[PDB]
């Protein structure tokens, strides 16, 4: 079972996707997205990318997820049937998948998807004395001059937005 | 707003035209995508009432939902194809994402919804922006994956889209919610003719450029936004009445006018490619789009409504407006049906 | 002292890496042969 | 292997300490108080530089993410496109931070 | 294919149906987009690190860096008609009906 | 498709170099700098060919050099070897820094024994040419037959018979 | 066998935090012409005791929280990410020897604001809320400072990895080419963990008014094991240590030394200076510390390539 | 434009200082001459294999040998 | 309209992303430099139209090497096979597929 280790992550990943899309509450909502989140991150560091996983961590939970339960607390005034119905029909569509791909270790629903662990798929090469996808983000500033640029340029051009329509004037 | 501010932001909106124009990668069309649609979200919100925040919100839902298909698409498409080169697609699933999600990005039907709603909440000369430019990217990006699209969904989508602008102009008064119908129409017609011809279809996009460009600059230079206040202009400046029903004429296809012009090479190239039904229904559906047409025809030109005592303090001054590029967009759009062979510096 | 000290860190890691190229061909020729014993096993065990 | 081992035992140790923090005095059988912030009822009012503040956190934390693998770009061949590079992002950086404060974005809240 | 790719494709579908059937908030629907970017993000970082396409690995960087600066002028706009109403329901934004 | 082809156990057969990583990283200079020729024919065959399978012989070989290079060795400086790989493999990142004057004794002692001379930086990083007899793989990616490329346009460029034709237009 | 070194890892904090509280009280004290406690033991040693036994025997104040779930998991969350942060440290080696260490530590910090706002959000208070959000407000805008100092001074390191930054001073400390940096991340770290004169939360309602006596405690003890594993993680930047891999005891002698040292110098700050405002640190930090943050930032790009210094990337 | 100076530097020194050292930032690694020993610094350090070239019959530069004399040379950065 | 901007300007500004077998930092190969190559050798200069059906099994071979589900299945069969004969009880596994080899180098 411990092979299977990436499968049950991302079963709980989709669990707290279902969750959280039931939508409860704003806050609740947020909670559920944030696990969901970690949950996520484990999955990309367990196949391998450190640095988009921290990525993860740093910007999306501790940085933007921050902005969106900021927001939440100053909306959403403190103190269902359909939230509890939803959850509980995702669920079950969830763990009959399952079911369905382990007991037969074939499925096809729109795609066809394999039934066996995950890790028949890795690479039995080494990289030698770096890390492919630190060279590969790393090559932003030699290669990626025009990504640079169009980003930077959006991002400014975001904060130049931002103070456009939230001013009223 | 700032004039220096308006400028950055406008360069930044064809900035991102242009990015989906020339790029070969699909993740710069979707960079393109989302850079076009952050810098033009404060032209809705210049005037800041409640009306332009509710647009603005339904407009960003929409195109975010719609980038987010976009994006499900071209990673469908990597992994099945392991590039990112912007021609045809590897997978029908991400074709048929990719069509959809541009379907919802240029508000055809049943994604249509959008449409009306934030052209009326927003000022005319943002709605023209959206109606004309918005819609240069989604069809170039048609205009790339032609080998992939499905031409049943393709089809159903420009049928639906006429007949449901049609019906949808049918029932109004407000001028912006009857160009946004206009529009629907129009684009229905476009991607109707796309996948026998792309350059009928540039060349509908054009004369629909330059009619509704027409259009609405001659509704901002008398400062109209509903069907009664057009209709005081007998009283205020009849030559603008004789534009906006030579120009409302043109736009219903009718000859010799150029508005003819699009719909007869559309049914020439349906013909030849044995369809006879399609192009038959198409154009018995836009007689609604002539008809809401002629009742605006009605009410402005061909009859003198009631006006009211003021129009004489309106009289005593003339008018200052920078009514740019008008005499020649009116000539363009009513007198261009004797060089209609000039559409092969298209292809 | 940071420019002396990064001069010299710079040439000890041009040393360790010319030291790995040296040693590894060894190791490509015997992940070579290892990884063919590997298949012709898996491949008599399938026949099996 | 050893890195969630260590994830588990601190979640482990820290919900066992919250555990005997809220239920050891519950064991106290003490009293039971009836109870009948100096605003009684107020609405919370929505203030935009607080909203004002996060946002620009959050578009700054952005071009940090952007900023993050210059330790890693720095060791490329292309040198002067990556120091051009690094300078135009960090000077898109001081534009906005200025833009901000010229327009009295960081204002009450400097 | 692989089956961490079926679980994402179910996870991003459920956020799609999420945000597609509003319940009474709109930050509701704007977790449910983001939501969406995620497993974007985290099918494409396992497509690439599984390809071993080395000079893809900055593309889920732009994506998560234009993705929040579309969340972020989201929040603004919620922001604005949360102003304007009191709330951010979205039984409120329904005066362009007429 | 087809059937892939895989050589016998007994083609596989070799005995090994086993020794640890940080004997072969004590004398990596030393071996890069002695057994050259073997590992070079073998890494340009291993390139060119782009098979295990069509190099499993150089390999071969490159193994009895390095069972060679580590005989020798053995022979005649066995103790100071001994003790610099120690103090090599007590290190957790296994640098060279921490063991100058065991390497200084390791070189001089083989120096005076065996006449071997340590390369200077960058020597053994250098790109250097191999005389081989094996011949080129001529199609290495054993690619088919590439489609026929469509006949391009010849001629000058003339005027349009009767103009565009298009309806009752004369131009 | 890990696990005895994952807990005589996590119990000697729990110590030092106590201690740690001893310590302040009684430097406090002879720091204001006065004593601090030492009458509960010789020299006040048996006080934390006394008074960890005194809040886990108080009543509990049983507050109407809007979400008992997460008035559970702030703690939890506090404490976990307090616990968390000292896995990657080198002591001069790391119990976890990561790779991007650093960013980890970056990202463990980022993260460790969301116990405020639920801890703001669960107490039924609404002046609470509020104090929540400008708490928050200002951690975040201190984050970003934090980021981009520790961007710049990793360019003389090379990599992110925490056991390169020991070799990286085998020369000469750090604090030597990076004082402006050393100084304005000492006083981001100081605004960084909520202490004087940053601590507005103390004058005027704070982010867990309605917590009990007992998770109130846990609260705290989570912020001093935060200003102790900033005080060393800053000693491990600026103040790198002789390491002998013979004799290992050396550099964990030096460091503990240098990093008490550091934590003496917090709780002299903390008894010297008024509190600052609100907007007035915010002043201070949009205004006086990110364009000097942001022009040392590129000086520290620009500089090893001038300079033919360039770190080795491995 | 000499008072100014002075008035900027007696009133906000912090932005003074942080406009200097961003204008020694930007014009001085275009000014120094170390920055090529960087570049080729940059480009001498060999992380992948150096793989040898077929002897057509042809190649007087390239050495057969690491030891020989033709090649490229580290001196330069062994003396600096 | 595709305006090729960069074509005409002899400029480079998403080329070098575009595809898995292009020049990659530090010499990195992909898993399928050589499917890739194959196929982008076959498709050049002929169409989309003609390269959709005259060398298609190259295309199939960069497919099978993407997404590898003729080797799963395979695998997959050869798996049941032996699950079903070791608990019939016909088959016992070899010393070395049970973790007593003692691997080669
Ligand atoms: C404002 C933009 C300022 C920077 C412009 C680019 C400066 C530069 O270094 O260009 C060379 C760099 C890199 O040149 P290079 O010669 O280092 O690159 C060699 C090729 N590769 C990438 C494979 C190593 O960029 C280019 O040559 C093309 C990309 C940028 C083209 C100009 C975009 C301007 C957009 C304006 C809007
Ligand atoms: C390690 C960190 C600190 C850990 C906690 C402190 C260490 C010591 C823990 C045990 C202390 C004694 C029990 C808890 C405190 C009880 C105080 C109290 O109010 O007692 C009266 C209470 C109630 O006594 P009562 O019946 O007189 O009630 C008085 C209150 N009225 C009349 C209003 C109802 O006693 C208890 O609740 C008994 C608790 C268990 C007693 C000890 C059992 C063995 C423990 C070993
Ligand atoms: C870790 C090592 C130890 C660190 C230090 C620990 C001990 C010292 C503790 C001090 C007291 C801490 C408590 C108070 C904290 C809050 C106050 C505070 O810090 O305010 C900061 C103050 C705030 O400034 P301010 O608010 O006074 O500024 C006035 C601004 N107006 C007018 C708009 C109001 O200063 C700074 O922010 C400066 C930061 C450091 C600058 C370093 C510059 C280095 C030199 C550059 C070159 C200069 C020459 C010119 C150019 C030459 C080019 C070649
Ligand atoms: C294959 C095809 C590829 C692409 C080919 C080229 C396509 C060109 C598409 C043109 C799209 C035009 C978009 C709308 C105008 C853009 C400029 C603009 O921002 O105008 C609005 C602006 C607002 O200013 P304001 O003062 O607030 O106006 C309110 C009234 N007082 O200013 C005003 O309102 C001023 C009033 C006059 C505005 C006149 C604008 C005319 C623009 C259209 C010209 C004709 C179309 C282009 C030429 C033919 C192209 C086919
Ligand atoms: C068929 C198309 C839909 C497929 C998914 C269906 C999930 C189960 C939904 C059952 C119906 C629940 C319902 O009435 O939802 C309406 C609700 C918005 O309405 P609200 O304002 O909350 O309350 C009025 C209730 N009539 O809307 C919601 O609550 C939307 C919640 C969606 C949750 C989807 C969870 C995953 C489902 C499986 C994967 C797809
Ligand atoms: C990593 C290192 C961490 C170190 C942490 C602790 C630091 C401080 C260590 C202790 C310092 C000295 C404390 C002395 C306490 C008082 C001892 C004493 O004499 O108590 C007497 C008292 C009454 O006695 P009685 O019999 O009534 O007297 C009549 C006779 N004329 O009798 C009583 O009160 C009853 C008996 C009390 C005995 C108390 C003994 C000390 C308890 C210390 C607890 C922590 C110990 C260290 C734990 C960590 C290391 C293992
Ligand atoms: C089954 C049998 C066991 C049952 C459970 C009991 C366990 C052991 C509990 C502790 C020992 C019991 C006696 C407690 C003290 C009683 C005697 C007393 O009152 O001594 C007073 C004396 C100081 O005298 P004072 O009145 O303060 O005078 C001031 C100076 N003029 O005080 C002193 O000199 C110091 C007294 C120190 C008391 C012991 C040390 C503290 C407790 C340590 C163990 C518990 C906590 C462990 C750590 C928890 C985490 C912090
Ligand atoms: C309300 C809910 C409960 C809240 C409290 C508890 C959760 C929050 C507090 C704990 C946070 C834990 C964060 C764990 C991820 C941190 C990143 C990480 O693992 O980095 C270390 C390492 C990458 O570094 P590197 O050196 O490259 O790896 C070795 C390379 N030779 O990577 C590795 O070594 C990878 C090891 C395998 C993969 C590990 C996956 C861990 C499990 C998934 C995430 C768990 C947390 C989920 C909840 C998040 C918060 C809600
Ligand atoms: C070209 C170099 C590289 C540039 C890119 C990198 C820049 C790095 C630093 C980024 C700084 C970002 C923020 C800048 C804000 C400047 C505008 C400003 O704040 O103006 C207002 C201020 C007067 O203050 P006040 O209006 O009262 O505001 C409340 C605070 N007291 O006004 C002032 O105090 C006057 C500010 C303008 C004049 C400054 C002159 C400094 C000259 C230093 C020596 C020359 C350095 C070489 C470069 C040329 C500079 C002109
Ligand atoms: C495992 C539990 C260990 C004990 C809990 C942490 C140590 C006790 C802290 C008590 C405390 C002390 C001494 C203290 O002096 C103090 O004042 C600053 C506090 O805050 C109001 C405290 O909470």
């Amino acid at each position: 079972m411990m092979t299977y280790i990436v499968f049950i992550l991302s079963i709980i990943f989709v669990m707290g996707f279902v969750g959280f899309s039931s939508k409860p509450s704003p806050i609740y909502g947020g909670l559920g997205l944030i696990v969901s989140g970690g949950v996520g991150c484990g999955i990309v560091l367990n196949f391998g990318g450190s640095f988009l996983g921290l990525m993860v961590f740093l910007i999306y939970l501790g940085g933007m997820m921050v902005v969106f339960g900021y927001t939440t607390a100053m909306a959403t005034e403190q103190y269902n049937k359909v939230v509890l119905g939803t959850f509980i029909t995702g669920l079950l569509m969830e763990f009959l998948m399952v079911y369905y791909v382990l007991k037969d270790k074939e499925v096809e629903i729109v795609f066809k998807f394999n039934g066996m662990g995950d890790w028949v798929i890795y690479d039995t090469g080494d990289s030698g004395f770096f890390s492919e996808e630190a060279m590969g983000i790393a090559a932003l500033y030699s290669y990626g001059t025009w990504l640079v640029i169009v980003t930077g340029w959006s991002l400014l051009i975001g904060v130049v937005v931002i103070m456009e329509i939230t001013r009223g004037n | 707003m700032n004039p220096i501010i308006l400028i950055i932001i406008l360069m930044t909106v064809m900035l991102g035209t242009i990015i989906v124009m020339i790029s070969t990668h699909w993740l710069l069309i979707w960079i393109g995508f989302e850079m076009n649609m952050l810098a033009i979200i404060p032209i809705m919100m210049k005037k800041h009432n409640p009306r332009a925040t509710e647009a603005s919100t339904k407009y960003f839902l929409t195109q975010s939902t719609a980038s987010m298909l976009l994006m499900m698409a071209i990673i469908i498409n990597l992994m099945f194809s392991g590039q990112w080169t912007v021609m045809k697609l590897f997978n029908p699933m991400a074709s048929m994402l990719m069509t959809m999600a541009l379907a919802m990005k240029l508000g055809m039907a049943p994604f249509h919804f959008w449409v009306p709603e934030v052209t009326q909440g927003i000022p005319l000369s943002s709605g023209l922006i959206l109606l004309t430019w918005q819609k240069l990217a989604p069809m170039s990006v048609l205009y790339q994956i032609l080998p992939s699209i499905n031409l049943d969904l393709i089809l159903t989508l420009s049928i639906l889209s006429i007949t449901i602008g049609g019906w949808g102009g049918l029932n109004q008064t407000q001028l912006r919610k009857i160009m946004a119908y206009s529009s629907i129409a129009h684009m229905g017609w476009m991607t109707a003719v796309l996948l026998y011809n792309p350059t009928m279809t540039l060349l509908n996009l054009i004369i629909y450029i330059i009619m509704t460009s027409t259009m609405f600059t001659l509704f901002m230079a008398n400062s109209t936004t509903t069907t009664l206040s057009l209709s005081h202009t007998w009283n205020k400046a009849p030559i603008m009445t004789i534009l906006v029903l030579i120009t409302l004429l043109s736009m219903g296809g009718l000859p010799p006018l150029s508005g003819f012009m699009p719909k007869w090479m559309i049914i020439q190239e349906m013909t030849k490619n044995d369809s006879i039904i399609l192009p038959t229904l198409m154009a018995i559906t836009a007689l609604l789009n002539l008809y809401f047409y002629m009742r605006l025809t009605y009410s402005t030109a061909l009859t003198m409504f009631p006006s009211t005592n003021n129009m004489k303090m309106k009289w005593q001054f003339p008018t200052t407006k920078r009514m740019t590029l008008l005499p020649t967009m009116t000539v363009l759009s009513t007198m261009l049906l004797p060089l209609t062979p000039i559409l092969s510096i298209l292809e | 002292s940071m420019m002396r000290w990064n001069r010299e860190r710079r040439r000890l890691q041009i040393e360790d890496f010319e030291a790995r190229i040296a040693l590894m061909p060894l190791l490509q020729a015997e992940k070579d042969r290892r990884v063919l014993q590997m298949l012709r096993e898996n491949l008599e065990e399938e026949a099996t | 292997m050893n890195l969630m081992i260590t994830l588990l035992t601190n979640f482990t140790l820290a919900t066992l300490l919250v555990t005997i923090a809220f239920w050891l005095p519950q064991l106290n059988v003490y009293s039971e108080k009836t109870s009948p912030d100096p605003m009684g009822s107020a609405r919370l009012p929505f203030s935009m530089k607080f909203f004002l503040v996060a946002i620009t956190f959050l578009l700054f934390d952005l071009e940090i993410a952007l900023l993050l693998p210059l330790p890693w770009a720095s060791q490329t061949t292309n040198l002067n496109t990556m120091l051009t590079m690094a300078l135009l992002l960090i000077f898109l950086l001081a534009v906005s931070l200025a833009y901000e404060w010229t327009q009295k974005g960081l204002e009450w809240t400097e | 294919m692989s089956l961490v790719y079926m679980n994402i494709m179910m996870a991003f579908t459920v956020s799609l149906t999420g945000l597609l059937m509003y319940r009474s908030h709109l930050m509701s629907s704007l977790l449910c987009l983001e939501g969406m970017m995620l497993s974007l993000f985290i099918l494409a970082t396992l497509m690439i690190l599984n390809s071993h396409f080395t000079l893809a690995s900055m593309m889920p960087i732009i994506l998560l860096v234009f993705a929040a600066c579309e969340a972020a002028l989201g929040l603004s706009l919620l922001v604005m008609v949360s102003n304007t109403y009191g709330t951010d329901y979205v039984q409120n934004l329904n005066l362009l009906q007429c | 498709p087809g059937i892939v082809e895989l050589p016998s156990l007994e083609d596989l057969k070799v005995q090994e170099v086993k020794v640890s990583s940080s004997v072969l990283k004590a004398a990596a200079h030393h071996y890069g700098a002695q057994c050259d020729k073997p590992n070079k024919e073998f890494m340009l065959c291993r390139w060119e060919e782009k098979d295990p399978r069509r190099c499993l012989e150089e390999g071969k070989l490159v193994n009895q050099c390095a069972l060679e290079f580590f005989r020798q060795i053995k022979r005649h400086c066995a103790e100071p070897f001994t003790e610099y790989w120690t103090c090599i493999d007590y290190s957790g990142l296994q640098l060279f820094r921490r063991c100058r004057k065991e390497q200084a004794q390791f070189d001089k002692c083989v120096l005076d024994k065996l006449g071997w001379v340590r390369p200077d930086l960058g020597e053994l990083s250098k790109v250097t040419k191999v005389k081989t007899d094996r011949p080129l793989p001529e199609n290495p990616y054993h690619s088919r037959a590439r489609p026929e490329p469509n006949p391009e346009v010849e001629g000058d460029l003339k005027p349009a018979r009767h103009g565009s034709r298009l309806f009752f237009w004369t131009m | 066998m890990f696990m005895i070194n994952v807990l005589t890892l996590i119990i000697p904090i729990l110590l030092a935090v106590a201690f740690l509280t001893l310590v302040e009280r009684k430097v406090l004290g002879y720091m204001q012409f006065r004593k601090g406690p030492n009458v509960v033991g010789p020299y006040g040693l048996l006080q934390p005791i006394a008074d960890a036994i005194k809040l886990f025997i108080k009543e509990p104040l049983r507050p109407a929280t809007s979400s008992i779930s997460m008035f559970i998991l702030a703690p939890i969350l506090a404490l976990t990410l307090a616990l968390t942060m000292w896995i990657p440290l080198p002591m001069p080696y790391p119990l976890i020897n990561m790779n991007l260490g650093v960013l980890f530590m970056l990202a463990m910090s980022s993260l460790a604001v969301y116990s405020i706002l639920w801890s703001g959000w669960a107490s039924n208070s609404k002046y609470a809320l509020i104090g929540a959000l400008r708490a928050v407000a200002q951690t975040i805008s201190y984050e970003v400072t934090l980021a981009i100092i520790l961007l710049s001074v990793l360019l003389m390191n090379g990599s992110f990895t925490l056991s390169t930054l020991i070799i990286t001073q085998e020369q000469v400390w750090l604090i030597f080419p990076a004082w402006p940096l050393a100084m304005m991340w000492f006083i981001s770290t100081l605004a960084e963990t909520n202490r004087a004169p940053f601590d507005l939360t103390e004058g005027e309602s704070g982010f867990n008014v309605e917590y009990a006596a007992g998770p109130f405690a846990l609260f705290f003890m989570a912020e001093y094991a935060n200003i102790i594993m900033m005080n060393i993680f800053t000693t491990t930047l600026f103040l790198g240590a002789f390491h002998n891999p013979y004799m290992p005891e050396l550099y964990t002698i030096n460091f503990t030394i240098k990093s008490l040292l550091l934590s003496i110098t917090f709780l002299w700050i903390r008894a010297s200076y008024p509190r600052f405002r609100y907007d007035q640190l915010m002043h201070l930090l949009w205004k006086n510390f990110l364009p000097l943050t942001l022009a040392l930032c590129m000086w520290h790009v620009s500089l090893p390539i001038l300079l033919s210094s360039i770190p080795p990337q491995t | 434009v000499a008072a100014f100076l002075k008035n900027v530097w007696a009133k906000e020194p912090v932005l003074v200082a942080s406009f200097a050292i961003a204008g020694l930032a930007v014009i001085l690694p275009t000014l120094s001459p170390y920055t090529k020993y960087s570049l080729m610094i940059n480009r001498a350090t060999p992380y992948n294999y150096p793989v040898p070239l077929r002897d057509d019959g042809n190649m007087p530069d390239v050495p057969s040998h690491p030891q020989d004399p033709q090649g490229p040379s580290l001196e330069w950065l062994k003396r600096l | 309209p595709f305006f090729d901007v960069q074509k005409k300007l002899g400029v480079d500004l998403d080329h070098w992303m575009t595809i898995q077998s292009a020049e990659q930092p530090h010499r990195i190969p992909a898993r399928c430099h050589a499917f890739e190559k194959e196929w982008i050798e076959c498709a050049h200069g002929i169409g989309s139209i003609r390269a959709e059906k005259e060398c298609k099994i190259e295309f199939e071979d960069f497919r099978e090497c993407l997404l590898r589900q003729k080797t799963m299945k395979r695998l997959n069969a050869i798996k049941r096979q032996r699950d079903k004969l070791i608990k019939e009880g016909k088959y016992t596994p070899p010393p070395h597929h049970s973790g007593q080899e003692d691997l080669r180098p």
